């Protein structure tokens, strides 16, 4: 819930690097292909029936730039990741009912892809940073089930 | 496991070779920080950076997982006596084998890029939940 | 599922016997009640008490798990058209097995309380958490 | 957690029949026997290695008891369960690192336990009543970890 400097130091050292057009578009679509029931939520995307339909699917990289976003968003507020995810909150909860369990496995995909692109950088305390941030995040988009 | 997820796995578990101790304690030293809970089944240990104890302890982990890739169709005579100890003698909680799949993953990805393709992603984890399966039965 | 799980589970659905309909039917209410967002996979259904849809619908579990009783060393093969159906198909979440078996468990531990001792009560847990497995595969 | 008038009649009718000198030791046995994991935070208890040595083990009961009586207590002030298990979520989290699933899986045991003691008496909406109330105590036991 709250950083400390060394963890607020791993964070945003490492995400002023990420590429903003393209990391949300490969957690998203990984989500979609290790987790493959995550699809049901995403039947107006199109083609998802194998790992290359789902990486070049242009739906996919498009949600997955928003979705990045909202992330992007709860790292400039990481005081107040509730409020600013309460309207995603009732978005997830009351009108997709994505179970939370979810947010999980999306926060981990997106951990395996920052870890995948930046290599040696992404050491294992920086990882625990990134890992209290994405629980954070989880925990945030679930309040409305709470 | 299909035998596309057998190739994928073995494919890529291939090229860890002899980082097996390296990226073994990596993955554990992430489980422990990312996760400080997994900390109470190894009070017997030093923990701290460089602990010689979790690097042999990864060694063991990843030596464990190589033999149960060589067995991949057989994996519970491959994996018996740990899964003994695990479920058995330690009760080890079924939470903590996907946070250290999850950081097993990790590990990999930040080590073999090339390797870690999104199919080969979700083939080493459906591996590593059959062998954590296995581990908790 | 060990020989004492297989023993205490078919034990355990013996008795359950010509009841086993009946029970899958109340489990379904159960979840539906106490798990709101699990009626989502069932939008062609009246999921009103009462409902004959539901009843129907509870019978044909229960009968899914009276052949995987009675073929529990062949589970795979028994429930081989419903895996298919939940994990392709349906693409029912993985949690959502968790929630209809804890509501199985509760129906049994309602309507057999001299059978649904702790032992039992764990080796029924097994069995429907292998049932999952095989279901989600 | 918000119960409704009707579902807290329902709730608290119940549980004013429940033992209580009783029914926390059988949630909490029959949670280190489905669950053996759990073991591991009750060494000092002695002899765990059967069920029956659970189920009657002397420490066992009395644990179970303080558990039951923590759920007797949040069910008085349902609406803020923070006022109930603030300093027990501290001990939980950071002394104990209790991992919160299985906060969720005693409270499920904890409502099977119920239907093994109630039978008919315990309806489905009885059920989704108590399961209202068992989530918003885990939820309330893991803010530590929030
Ligand atoms: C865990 C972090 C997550 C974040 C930050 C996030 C964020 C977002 C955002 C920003 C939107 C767009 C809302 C709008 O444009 O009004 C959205 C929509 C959506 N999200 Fe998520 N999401 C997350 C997880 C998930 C997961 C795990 C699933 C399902 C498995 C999911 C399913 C959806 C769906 C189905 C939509 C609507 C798609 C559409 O309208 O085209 N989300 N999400
Ligand atoms: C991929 C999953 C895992 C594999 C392949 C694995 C492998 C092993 C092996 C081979 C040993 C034997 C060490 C020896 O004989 O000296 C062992 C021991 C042990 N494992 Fe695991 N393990 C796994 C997951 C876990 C997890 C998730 C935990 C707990 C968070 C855990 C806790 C332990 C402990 C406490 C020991 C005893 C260490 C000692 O006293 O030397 N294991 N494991
Ligand atoms: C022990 C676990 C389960 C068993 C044994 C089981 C069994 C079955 C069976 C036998 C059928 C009928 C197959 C047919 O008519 O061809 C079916 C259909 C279905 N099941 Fe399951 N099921 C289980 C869990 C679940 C869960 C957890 C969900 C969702 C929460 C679910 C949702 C459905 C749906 C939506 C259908 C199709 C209903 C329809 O459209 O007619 N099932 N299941
Ligand atoms: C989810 C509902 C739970 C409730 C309401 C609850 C309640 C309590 C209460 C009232 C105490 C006494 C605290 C004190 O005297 O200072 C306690 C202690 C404790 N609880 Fe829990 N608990 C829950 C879950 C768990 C779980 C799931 C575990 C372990 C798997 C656990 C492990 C412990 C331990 C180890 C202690 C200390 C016992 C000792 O002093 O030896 N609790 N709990």
């Amino acid at each position: 819930v709250h950083l400390t400097p060394e963890e607020k130091s791993a964070v945003t050292a490492l995400w002023g690097k990420v590429n903003v057009d393209e990391v949300g578009g490969e957690a998203l679509g990984r989500l979609l292909v290790v987790y493959p029931w995550t699809q049901r939520f995403f039947e107006s995307f199109g083609d998802l029936s194998t790992p290359d339909a789902v990486m070049g699917n242009p739906k996919v990289k498009a949600h997955g730039k928003k979705v990045l976003g909202a992330f992007s968003d709860g790292l400039a507020h990481l005081d107040n990741l509730k409020g600013t995810f309460a309207t995603l909150s009732e978005l997830h909860c009351d009108k997709l009912h994505v179970d939370p369990e979810n947010f999980r496995l999306l926060g981990n995909v997106l951990v395996c892809v920052l870890a995948h692109h930046f290599g040696k950088e992404f050491t294992p305390p920086v990882q625990a940073a990134y890992q209290k941030v994405v629980a954070g995040v989880a925990n945030a988009l679930a309040h409305k089930y709470h | 496991l299909s035998p596309a997820d057998k190739t994928n796995v073995k494919a890529a578990w291939g090229k860890v070779g002899a980082h097996a101790g390296e990226y073994g304690a990596e993955a554990l030293e992430r489980m422990f920080l990312s996760f400080p809970t997994t900390k109470t089944y190894f009070p017997h240990f030093d923990l701290s950076h460089g602990s010689a104890q979790v690097k042999g302890h990864g060694k063991k982990v990843a030596d464990a997982l190589t033999n149960a890739v060589a067995h991949v169709d057989d994996m519970p005579n491959a994996l018996s006596a740990l899964s003994d100890l695990h479920a058995h003698k330690l009760r080890v909680d079924p939470v903590n084998f996907k946070l250290l799949s999850h950081c097993l993953l990790v590990t990999l990805a930040a080590h073999l890029p090339a390797e870690f393709t999104p199919a080969v992603h979700a083939s080493l984890d459906k591996f590593l939940a059959s062998v954590s399966t296995v581990l908790t039965s």
